[PDB]
């Protein structure tokens, strides 16, 4: 059977599947986009934050104003007015970093010796790392012995004093403060990571260059996720000295990038870190995504008159080279950020070669600008500002003004009309096209980069409305008291700023995100009001009505299961029927205690709001469900002293005997009781670390504590609807060793869940360890924007 | 993707019917003939039979022996698999793979058990046998159902821990044996969820 | 008819250097539209089968490479370069030339290789324990006898059951145990076992 | 003008007078002549190279880590040459104080 | 023409073509040895 | 069970821009198995054809990936992205499944889009050199016209003649012709210019 | 790689015989099968022949308007095709092309053109009257056979001259056109190799 017919069939479409699974793989290899997650940026003048950034370019505003007072410099002998003195620099201005000389060592662990040792780069590099990981919603501290690869773009150039002659109290540090490979070596250190740690130093396009290295290892597959950054800031007036020599330096300062009246390019410092990850797992794992790069190329301009020199073929190659990686052509090109750097030479040669590259087939005229023109040369810092810059427009939709292009140059022809200078605010609307931006960059070195960059996939669109009535606890951590203080103010500020926020995306949003610290605050109000004024109540100082305490290098809890004292309950039908944990297995331990004990669910746990044959089964019951549903929601117990019916309880949470038979021993237990009336696990009638399986029927308060904190336990957690002997243990916690603290579980008829709520954040106010993504599971909260870190600086100086 | 997730399944009597559902999914179900194909407990693969596709015919062969009792339906709305029973014997036990192809057998699905006997829910006996004169062990005797586990004195030991597989006797009653080895005691224990009847005994010459 | 395809039986391998297994026929296996209708499949330890080769030399997608199938239309082989741990189990080839296949055959069998180990033997007798009233049981028993393949007979024979573990994962050693019952007339007076890896045969009584 | 690549591992070093107070002779090439960014570019500007000219530093592993950057170059078919280097030298009594 | 053996086969020919056409690809895209052509050194001990 | 190449034998097209062509059918080309037979041919001048796609969408190896198909029971679609000027040719699409096969058809060229740019006249008759031995040509060398359609007539009522045109005109690009007549020796006692470009035919006496 | 290198040529009169042979390497000559093709000037391509392979052997299918008078054969040894025709006519002027595949035309080969009918070399006195007063082509009326070129003024200039292919007249003398457009000195004379004319001159009114 089968002739000919049917045999050949299935191997045709193997084959063919086989093919097209190949193919996928090729162009998967070759040509996989990548996703942004998050930016981090410092600029000259007051912009720290994107958000100062873009609105500083919308309102068009400029960030130069002189030189800076505090470095030491000599600042009066630096320019005779005669050019060609030794010392005299050209510069009477430009654009610095006012924060560059400030310092936290305590944040991270250094001490103030080698703090005072570490170069000012690396140390803006640390914390735009942090700020950066934080903004892109992933806790820092889970990034752990995983492959993430850190590339940074720096220049050398020198800090303090030579190695040679040392210092007095700061010597060994000299060699590793200043170093470019410790500029990533620290990060990766600090982070604990395990991918590539990699500088380079290529001029005024390093930046960029390192981005290209971080799109390749994420293609090839070596690395899952990349921080590509570069830097520069000047700790001595070396630089714009030596510049001054070549007088390719204008006296102001500015960059009149394609104007007629151009003298030189000035100089800056700034610094700019961006991650990224592929694109597929970036939206696997719902990472947000900002913008996507498709292509790169870096390239070479050859040998040319002199070092300085441009070239125009070069750059004509490296932009249809990087098209070509793209795959796609020159009329999908909307804006360029062109280098504009302002010099006399440059520019004329600059503009031939964009000309030629993109404007012969070109119906729409193309808009160009420089970002130089806002800020100055920021040397290495350059490039990926220029990325950022195209991001943020793109997604504001709309495109900003360069400054001083009033007046066209003179040395360029435009009869064309294809490139467009742009002057004046363009509106930048989504459509059925695409917009797409590229990024140019060149060093004096002679290496050019140009990137492609691409809008976001507009799939985000299609999110449902859910609501509910569970109150979810807010939390905020730092490091220092003043830390927590400012951290409070600056949340009541921006919640202030922006109204409309549902109370479950800020308490997701400070859910898993910020990682957690020492120093803790949690609190649960029902509206944003009462959230304010306990906020502002935390930010004067006096904390009342949350929950707060130091917890340093903790991480365990004990469940301790008390015998009688918690009577009366105060029946909860609430939470059988409102959390479905205790609707599953209290109900499976309730039907198996069920044949053995004819009383029946129904009777009394109906309740009549309004005898030990009976309520010891049914404690150990509603005992037995409220520890799995603790330990449900993320929190583990240790060694339990568990008394009386504790003991049962015990047995019955490690191990010792299964839910029914444990349920059938103490009915068997309540029916021989009620007659005469009328997993580590720590032995309480005995005191010793036993196995959970020599209890049988045969088993059937002070050294104990005592050791249990010897061990290194040093929190009590009882599960009952009120906490007995919580004082005898209270006093015992200032009678030796470290302090105790016990929390309770619910109240004086307090059945609610925001009981449970107040036990929660009193469980997180002293070093438990709780799974949110457990207690959020499905709300329908979506990640949202919050501030970062904020800091506590100190001046760090060392005069040369 | 393209999963098959087979159902059905259990235990029947000698002599009655049954229904086993391969539910196609993740691909294009139009021209892709399938078989069934079975595998016994301790022997090799045999093939069952395959169902045509609707385009050349959707005929079906069967091959021999289950040739009079074995019948296959090809829902194509659903995108169904149906392989019906019909009086089946004891020696029919084994576990049943839903394949794609009709001469090239490409993706498999997971299986099934379907037994078929004649048994009540009979629990275990208990069996420690003499001591090497080290070799003590404890051999389970006739029990029904499948899954019985036993261990020593609670699980405290693990080394030496030789537990076998089950066979089936005359009465179709399996027997379960297991044995130590130590130089010198233990209680071997047993369950018997379908009867629960867990019991523990000691052997001591 | 059939071709009777045929393999070499059982092949123990070791982690790194390759291995191969071989695959003979009786008829050509050639088309005449110029192809080879032979297959390789692979069931891993308690899985589902799988597909590795087809029509001849192809690798499917998915495989984990290191495998490759060649061979004229009588002389097939398979070959892994490199070997690992996980690629255990058994192995058949599957012809297309006769649509009416019923059997998929014995198939090879392979495992890690180790020195040959001699195993212990321990008779147990039919004690008055459970056995108790009219029924009758003795297990003997072996352990650790690599490579596994051994026989047990019963002298002053025809009914036994015998049961094997599956490799004792880290030592890799088999462990085996066979069983003989009887209803009353026992006491009227020892299994005997045979390993290659051991010498002349032993045996013990009572 | 041909496509070839220079990578080169290097770490700085103190060579000559500090950039505030330049000599009389060499003003104007004391950033030149130390920056390790030109360090491949003269490679590339005396030979007229076009291709990827970077400097990468990575301690005492530098030159080594260059050399898995070119063959990547290579295998990706951005250029059709690689030189792969690194060199060390110490002008001043600085480094092993 | 002769039964359907007339142009099923020539276009699994291609496909089988085209397959190992793309696996050499991805095989020389992954894993290419490099081949090291000259080198020069310069290291102490009058070593040139 | 006729095939025809639908879409306009002209095809203006630019670099830069997709372009795509659809060739029609008669009857459904899919067969009992599941598969479209139906085969793509492109022809550059100057060189012999090439296998772009076959059977319904799949692209051979060493065709540039800006290519793509698409197809239906009796719909089909060869569709590009991102179009060169080196793709100008032929194309031509077979169907497969009637084997005995004929002529590959009329095709479809394309070209370079332009403007319109009407033609010129050059029309004046002959009196001496070669000519002089009899004959005459009436060609009235239309120059420089993009669309192709020029037809020709003449009064000083028509019979038999001869066509001659170039390529198109490397870079200007607008398709010369010179439609030219032969005439006998001793038979004495022009030009109808009907391009699309034009509103009015010219023709000069003799 | 796969080579289809062909070999022959042809320039005969009507009634004679032709061959001509398709060489093939680097791929195995006995599974495939080969095909001839030809494409006659000015217009498209059609099918010619076509000879299947060993496994079912020879089974020729010779197109239409060519049994008897043309024949295909192979040979494996060297793996060589043949088309061997007899009694050529008017009719078979055409580039003719060898190509592997019976129904999907895979890699071709380089093209063999011929030629027929009875013709000699004559005068290739070309033509007078450039544009003076492109004035009617730079015509080579009765010439052949088809090889000569064309030249301006010791090709000097160089603009706006066009040459045109062939007329093909009515019998086989041949001739092609040029031109200069210069509306706002010049007189075109060919060179022709066999017939050995070199000539160039500049009368013009």
């Amino acid at each position: 059977a089968s002739t000919d017919s049917e045999k050949v069939a299935e191997y045709l479409r193997r084959a063919t599947l086989d093919l097209r699974a190949a193919r996928q793989r090729i162009r998967e290899l070759e040509g996989e986009p990548v996703a942004v997650v998050a930016m981090a940026c410092r600029l000259p003048g007051g912009v720290s934050t994107p958000e100062e950034f873009w609105e500083l370019l919308s309102e068009g505003r400029d960030a130069v104003a002189g030189l800076p007072t505090d470095r030491g410099w000599d600042l009066d002998s630096l320019f005779h007015p005669d050019p060609t003195r030794s010392g005299t620099a050209h510069q009477r201005g430009g654009g610095f970093l006012t924060e560059a000389t400030a310092f936290d060592p305590a944040f991270f662990g250094m001490s103030p010796r080698e703090a005072l040792a570490v170069d000012p780069q690396q140390r803006l590099m640390l914390e735009l790392s942090w700020e950066v990981l934080e903004r892109a919603g992933i806790p820092p501290t889970s990034l752990q012995a995983s492959p993430t690869g850190v590339f940074v773009g720096l220049i050398p150039q020198e800090y303090g004093p030579r190695l040679a002659e040392g210092g007095e109290g700061v010597e060994g540090y000299l060699m590793t403060g200043t170093t470019t490979s410790v500029a990533s070596g620290r990060i990766a250190y600090t982070l604990g990571l395990e991918g590539p740690a990699i500088s380079v130093d290529t001029a005024c396009s390093s930046s960029l260059v390192a981005v290209h290295l971080a799109c390749q290892s994420l293609r090839r597959g070596e690395s899952s996720l990349a921080m590509a950054g570069g830097v520069t800031v000047m700790p001595t007036p070396g630089m714009l000295v030596d510049f001054s020599r070549m007088n390719s330096l204008a006296p102001d300062g500015r960059c009149k990038a394609f104007s007629a009246g151009a003298n030189g390019f000035g100089m800056a410092e700034g610094a700019g870190m961006l991650l990224l990850e592929r694109l597929s797992d970036a939206r696997r794992n719902g990472h947000p995504v900002l913008a996507v790069l498709r292509g790169t190329a870096v390239n070479s301009d050859g040998a040319s008159n002199g070092l300085s020199a441009p070239n125009g073929r070069a750059q004509v190659r490296v932009i249809q080279q990087a098209l070509a990686e793209s795959g796609l052509g020159p009329a999908d090109i909307d804006a360029v950020e062109a280098h504009g750097t302002g010099t006399r030479l440059g520019d004329p040669i600059e503009a031939r070669a964009l000309f030629e590259a993109y404007g012969r087939d070109r119906e729409q005229p193309l808009h160009l600008g420089s970002v130089k023109s806002n800020l100055g040369h920021t040397q290495a810092a350059a490039g990926v500002a220029g990325v950022i810059k195209m991001v943020l427009a793109m997604r504001a939709g709309t495109l900003p003004r360069t400054l001083h292009a009033s007046e066209r140059s003179k040395e360029i022809d435009w009869s064309s009309g294809a490139i467009s200078l742009l002057d004046e605010p363009e509106p930048w609307p989504a459509g059925a096209r695409p917009r797409r931006a590229g990024v140019s960059s060149f060093g004096i070195s002679g290496t050019n980069a140009h990137a492609i960059i691409e809008e976001a996939p507009q799939v985000v669109e299609g999110e449902r409305v859910e609501a509910g009535d569970v109150v979810a606890p807010w939390v905020l951590s730092a490091s220092s008291a003043e830390g927590l203080r400012a951290q409070a103010a600056r949340l009541a500020a921006h919640l202030r700023e922006h109204p409309g926020q549902d109370p479950r995306d800020i308490a997701y949003s400070l859910a898993t995100g910020r990682a957690a610290l020492p120093h803790r605050a949690a609190f649960a109000p029902v509206d944003e009001s009462a959230a304010l004024r306990v906020l502002d109540g935390l930010a004067t100082g006096n904390a009342d009505g949350a929950a707060v305490g130091t917890s340093r290098a903790q991480q365990r809890a004990v469940f301790v299961f008390p015998g009688q004292g918690w009577q009366w309950a105060g029946m909860a039908v609430d939470l059988l029927d409102t959390s479905p944990v205790f609707a599953a297995a209290l109900r499976e331990c309730a039907d198996a205690l069920e044949p053995h004990l004819d009383f029946e669910v129904i009777p009394f746990l109906r309740a009549e709001a309004a005898r030990v044959d009976v309520v010891q089964p049914v404690m150990f019951a509603v005992m037995v469900s409220l520890a799995s549903m603790w330990r449900a929601h993320g929190v583990e117990p240790a060694a339990v002293i568990g008394h009386s019916q504790g003991e049962i309880a015990a047995a019955c949470v490690a191990g010792a005997l299964s839910l029914d038979d444990a349920a059938r021993v103490v009915a068997l237990r309540s029916r021989v009781i009620a007659t005469m009336p009328g997993v580590p696990f720590f032995s309480t009638v005995t005191g010793r670390w036993t196995q959970p399986d020599e209890l049988d029927a045969g088993y059937w308060f002070a050294d104990a504590v005592r050791a249990l904190a010897e061990q290194g336990y040093r929190t009590f957690l009882e599960v009952s609807a009120h906490p007995i002997l919580t004082a005898a243990i209270e006093e015992i916690g200032d009678g030796s060793g470290a302090d105790l603290s016990a929390i309770h579980s619910l109240r004086r008829g307090d059945g609610s869940l925001a009981d449970f709520g107040e036990a929660l954040s009193r469980a997180f106010a002293a070093g438990v360890a709780v799974d949110w993504e457990s207690v959020h599971l499905g709300t329908g909260a979506r990640r949202v924007p919050l501030p970062t870190y904020p800091f506590q600086r100190e001046r760090v100086w060392l005069e040369p | 993707e393209v999963q098959l997730v087979q159902s059905g399944g259990g235990l029947v009597q000698p002599g009655r019917s049954l229904r086993l559902s391969c539910t196609a999914s993740g691909f294009t179900f139009g021209d892709y003939a399938m078989s069934w194909v079975r595998q016994a407990p301790g022997k090799g693969l045999e093939w069952v039979g395959f169902i045509r596709s609707k385009a050349y015919g959707g005929t079906t062969e069967y091959a021999a022996s289950v040739k009079g009792r074995f019948t296959i339906s090809r829902d194509d709305s659903k995108s169904i698999a149906y392989l019906q029973m019909n009086s089946l014997k004891t020696e029919d036990t084994a576990v049943y793979y839903c394949t794609r192809g009709g001469t090239l057998f490409d993706y498999w699905g997971q299986g099934t058990l379907v037994t078929v006997s004649s048994a009540s829910t009979k629990g275990p006996s208990v069996f420690p046998l003499a001591p090497s004169s080290a070799a003590l062990g404890c051999l389970v005797k006739d029990y029904f159902p499948e899954p019985v586990t036993v261990s020593w004195n609670s699980g405290a030991l693990t080394s030496g821990v030789h537990t076998f597989p089950a066979v089936l006797q005359s009465s179709g009653l399996y027997s379960l044996s297991s044995v130590v080895t130590v130089p010198s005691t233990y209680i071997c224990n047993v369950n018997h969820k379908p009867s629960n009847t867990k019991v523990d005994k000691k052997v001591e010459p | 008819d059939v071709v009777m395809t045929q393999s070499p039986l059982s092949l123990p391998v070791t982690p790194g250097e390759p291995a191969s297994i071989s695959c003979r026929s009786s008829q050509s296996l050639l088309h005449s539209n110029g192809y080879n209708y032979l297959d390789w499949y692979l069931q891993k330890p308690g899985q589902s089968p799988q597909l590795l080769i087809y029509l001849g030399s192809n690798r499917a997608s998915g495989v984990p490479d290191r495998f490759s199938g060649s061979g004229s239309g009588t002389d097939f082989t398979l070959k892994i370069s490199r070997v690992e741990a996980e690629d255990v189990g058994v192995y058949y080839c599957m012809q297309s030339l006769q649509t009416p296949r019923l059997t998929f055959g014995p198939g090879t069998k392979v495992d890690i290789k180790r020195t040959v180990a001699a195993p212990s033997v321990f008779i147990f007798p039919p004690s008055d324990e459970q056995l108790k009233s009219g029924t009758a049981s003795v297990v003997c028993l072996l352990n650790n006898f690599y490579p596994r393949g051994a026989k047990v007979q019963w002298k002053v024979s025809g009914n036994s059951q015998e049961s094997v573990t599956e490799q004792d994962s880290k030592d890799s050693t088999y462990s085996l145990s066979s069983t003989l019952t009887l209803s009353k007339a026992d006491y009227e007076k020892a299994c005997e076992v045979t390993h290659q890896g051991l010498s002349s045969p032993v045996t013990k009584s009572f």
